[PDB]
């Protein structure tokens, strides 16, 4: 009878699912259920995202096999925690993720049921990096017109939510929509242990094994006379005598740090036997 | 200062105001006629010379510009007792 600005504080195993079906998931698009528990108004939360089977026949309502719903939460239950079902996940992984028209049945279809079933939309198929690469939305509906499409109470939430704001047909569908927002948890208890294997792995293992050396200094160093050369070009044409060159056209750069770190990284070499030896 | 997280941040801001007037109190319900002057050009009297009338309590508004080139009267009943510089509710001697 209230509407507030939700939070989704996700478990990273969902986004973890979710990469592993959309890479895996091949650009046929796929339909599953999301599995959390609904702690309260103003916050949601997502424990689970679990897996499907090769539904290669299209994303549709009937999709979803309930005795594998059963035997799903029941070796949940022979496994330590009986959670229960939050809504739904799919896979959108070719086009720019935005809402298909079976999933503007089946929101409602799953939140008929459910309370707020919130759709999530991915595409790991982007790029690898630095895209965010998510997507979920809140149906609203022309029943709930009758107040204004206004909650607001917390907000900036919702402010840098709408600070994309940025999806052609979704910018389109303001109307049926008002997305939600997804945080990523404090997750410490597993960020910690993710950056030290990452950083006690991600060099050298053991640590103790580049402690190659020299004969890919040849093949750089000659590098660093052939690239060399066309650096030295350039001089002759800052000697432009008065003046007849638009801006400075810099190319000082890109041949100091690589001498610079390449040679650091070759006197450190030369520590390296006076290292390990004593 | 955070007010989207919670709307009444915004309602809260009710003790961090004080007045910028000037209140002849002599005793607690007398109400005096004295007239200093404020030594301020007449347009600091901008409210949104030879001399100022800012008393009559309700008190006068006041500028803290008007604050610092003020001086106290000499032909009233009321002539004060402190030097003043602080606005507000401040003192009265009669003379
Ligand atoms: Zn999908």
């Amino acid at each position: 009878a209230v509407d507030t600005a939700e939070q989704v504080y996700i478990s990273s195993l969902a986004l973890l699912k979710m990469l592993k079906h959309g890479r895996a998931g091949v650009p046929m698009e796929v339909m599953g259920l999301m599995l959390g528990e609904f702690v309260d108004d103003y916050t949601v939360r997502v424990i689970d995202v679990f897996a499907m089977p090769q539904s290669g026949t299209g994303v549709s309502v009937e999709a979803v096999d309930p005795v594998f719903q059963a035997k799903m939460l029941d070796m949940l239950k022979q496994t330590g925690r009986p959670e229960m079902v939050v809504g739904w996940y799919h896979s959108h992984p070719g086009f720019g993720c935005w809402l298909s028209g079976v999933d503007i049945n089946t929101q409602q279809s799953f939140e008929a049921l459910s309370e707020r079933a919130v759709a999530v939309v991915v595409d790991p198929i982007q790029s690898v990096k630095g895209k965010v690469v998510i997507d979920a939305f809140r149906l609203i509906n022309a029943n709930m017109m009758v107040l204004g499409h206004e909650p607001r109470q917390t907000t900036s939430n919702l402010g840098h939510l709408n600070k994309p704001s940025i999806q052609a047909l979704i910018h389109g569908l303001n109307r049926h929509y008002y997305s939600i927002t997804i945080n990523y948890r404090k997750n410490e208890l597993e960020q910690k242990m993710l950056l030290n294997l990452h950083k006690k792995s991600w060099m050298e293992g053991l640590t103790l094994q580049d402690y190659v050396v020299k004969e890919m200094l040849e093949l750089a160093k000659n590098y660093n006379k052939a690239v060399e050369e066309e650096d030295k070009m350039t001089p002759e044409q800052l000697a432009i005598k008065n003046v007849g060159k638009q801006d400075p056209k810099r190319h000082l750069e890109e041949h100091v740090d690589v001498l610079m770190t390449s040679n650091i990284v070759q006197c450190l070499a030369a520590m390296l036997d006076t290292v390990v030896f004593k | 200062t955070q007010f989207w997280f919670w709307f009444p941040l915004s309602h809260f801001l009710s003790l961090a105001y004080t007045p910028t007037c000037v209140i002849g109190l002599n005793k607690d319900l007398k109400m005096p006629k004295v007239q200093y002057k404020s030594n301020c050009k007449p347009s600091t009297f901008a409210y949104p010379t030879a001399k100022a009338k800012k008393k009559e309590k309700n008190p006068a508004r006041v500028m803290p510009a008007q604050l610092k080139v003020l001086t106290m009267p000499e032909t009233c009943r009321y002539q004060p007792f402190k030097p003043l510089s602080i606005g507000g509710i401040i003192i009265l001697k009669d003379t």
